[PDB]
């Protein structure tokens, strides 16, 4: 009794994601792509790189 | 809704009924968002039967 | 709402006719594969 | 019809009605707590209403036992 | 007519024997679920809950015995 | 349907308990997604204890009204 | 009119006519510490009386299932 | 299933009404496992197998209450 | 809906919802007092926040527990 | 199977409704016994051995009902 | 030849053959903790062979009650 | 004997995911005895001896849940 | 001999295994109580009380457990 | 090995056999490229007759 | 051991043998040294008719 098995397999990523956070005259924080409270009051960006 | 329909011979139809809705008694939580949006109608039950 | 249909006919065109060209639109063919050839050989054309 | 109940589920609800608000009043505490929960008097709330309901539940479910003991008694009379 | 016969009279000893145990259970039961709390309420709860319970197995063993006796003259009558 | 005396005796209870049959499974399939919750426990306990006691009744009563029945017929020999 | 009382009643009561003061003590002592709780002379009592009112209550509730117990191992025998 | 009595309908329910549990915890397990000084792992694990202690627990008592029905019933035939 | 969950999940992700960043807010002041960890302004926040993050992990776990016993008392009485 | 009376009918009924119950417990008893820690084999078995043992019983008192019933008949034939 | 053996000593032995030599492990496990009482790794590895030696034989005792039951109900009918 | 049982699983995958802490406790406790009074190696010794501690604490109550599981079930047996 | 029992062998055990202990421990005490401020004596005290105390509660468990094994078997013979 | 021999005319020899063969399964645990010098072999049964 | 001795007339003894050797299974032998100290020798079982 012969039993055979063979398997291929190809993957492939490539590409970034950002977000973010400023403050304005202790007026405006603004806050991108993130569920934070911005919290630094200051001026924060964060990108994310996979290859 | 149950219900098990007869044809007269005067062309009326008679139906025998069971009927129930309304919301559900729920426990978890009332509060003054939940009245003001979404309405509390009764809740009611029949049972009869008409032609 | 319903609505039932008699069949007497099969498929045109057959689903091994139709398969191959969603296969081949989408690139996961692989009978053009070097090796498979040994076994999927029996399966398509037996 | 409307929904059929028996007298376990009679003794049952003497319960849940007996018990008017309770059973809401242990879930508005618990969002206090959790919004803020190192306040002393929403602690001192919370430890009295948490521990009424499981008084509670347990006098509830160990009666009903009770009962079910003695029907189950009597019916093996029958034979 | 409400016919009664001798097992009948015999279970009926019981019921009037306690006066009323079968409504005070049922008033201490009222009590005790408006306020499961109460260390004296649950004390008479569980002394009346017991009470309650022994009253109706001495009951219906004793009504039991009877019906063997019973069956068992009568089986002999052929 | 043909139906005998004590197939009637057993279907009294049937029809007097109209839907605790339906209730019970309804409460199982509620407490199967969520075996924690205490409002779904304290009633799953209730509905089958009820349905418990519900069978054994039926079944000596009609277990009782065969054995009159036998006892009957052994007679007429 | 007066309560019937069966034989456990009585043994319940022996321990209420026992104690026969401890259940208003009890209540007393509370109030008056409850309106100055920061006195040692008050806690000092206190601690005592809520001391003697757990042990009654527990052994008034061991006593009473124990003579059930012996009942219904008796009762169990007549069949 | 080649064959299912209704038992085995009981304890399935339970089976398929808890959807990824089973995995869950035996993911939770090997995460702490690997820190087990992180007080979020920690509080994530207790629940988990809170959880699956009840779950079992559950589902193990009322195949019981059901085997006792059918013999009861069972007995009867004779 | 969620990955599952039970009601002692959802107890637990009251807490977690409540208290609404302030795992991060202690995870980063941590790392602004390591740099400079003799300013008295960075120690009395760090100080303020810690005290925060130890009560809600207690009471966290604690209601847990209470809920679980609560249960294993019913599924008990069933047999 | 060479020759079978009215009994052995009604008993064979039972051997062939269950399909494979008759191999899925002694499956079960040494998943089990290789490992008798594991819950999911544990629960897996309670519940197989509580369907072999209602299966045996249903089994035998109807093949005794019927027993009676025949020697009923047969004992008017004089 | 080979001592005589029925059925319910088959349903026992598939334990013994089961457990592979956890008869001989827990023995072994005990004689190295009496050695020297307090080493973590000798408590913590006694603390498994025991439990698991627990189960074994209560899952074996129970599996041939069970057996002893379904079997004497048929022979009682028989008569 | 290369038995081991769910609980000795449950027990390993605790040893297996401290790799080396076992032996990084001793090394320490050596070099602090070599010269107690060194700031460094105390604050070296405290981390690594409280992560030891916490680890033998979860390891312990991990086992114990699970055996009070299993028992539980194999009550229902009967 | 006189008899002694398998829960005897497995307490003995123990005692056999801390050879020494038993009588180690009274002498340190008798030195101690000559010169109670010597802090060569009080540390080696500490360590020997130490000892003693996680052996007779190991001893206790064990037989305990033991106890509850055999107790659970012989239930069953009914 | 368990065996049960018969002697035909031919001087052929027919027997029944079963054989269970191999080594104990690892316990899920580590072990060194050296101590697997201390070979792997499966866990084998047979059951036939054979002449 | 366990046998049974049978005579017969060609001066040919005949006996059913049972026979189980061995050490008692110690594979926690702790110290290199012992199992250098003690010979190995595997635990056998042997059941067989032989004249």
């Amino acid at each position: 009794l012969w039993i055979v098995d063979l398997n291929k397999s190809d993957l492939e990523r490539l590409g970034t994601s950002w977000s973010g956070s400023i403050t304005i005259g202790d007026k405006l924080g603004v806050s991108l792509n993130q569920s934070s409270i911005s919290t630094l009051d200051g001026s924060r960006f964060i990108a994310a790189v996979n290859a | 809704i149950r219900v098990l329909p007869r044809f007269s011979a005067d062309g009326q139809i008679e139906m025998s009924l069971d009927i129930e809705d309304g919301n559900d008694k729920t426990p978890q939580s009332d509060t003054t968002t939940s009245v003001d949006a979404l309405p509390e109608v009764g809740r009611t039950l029949i049972s009869t039967i008409a032609r | 709402m319903i609505e039932p249909k008699e069949i007497v006919d099969p498929l045109t065109p057959d689903a091994s006719e139709s398969v191959n060209n969603i296969l081949k639109q989408s690139g996961a063919w692989s009978g053009d594969d070097k090796l498979q050839k040994w076994v999927r050989v029996y399966l398509d054309r037996g | 019809a409307t929904p059929w109940s028996g007298y376990l589920d009679d003794v049952s609800a003497k319960f849940d009605t007996g018990v008017d608000n309770l059973q809401t009043q242990v879930t508005e505490a618990l969002d206090k707590l959790a919004a803020k929960p190192s306040d002393p008097a929403l602690l001192a709330a919370y430890q009295s209403k948490l521990s009424e309901y499981n008084l509670y539940r347990n006098a509830q479910s160990n009666t009903v036992k009770v009962f079910k003991d003695i029907d189950a008694a009597i019916i093996q009379n029958f034979r």
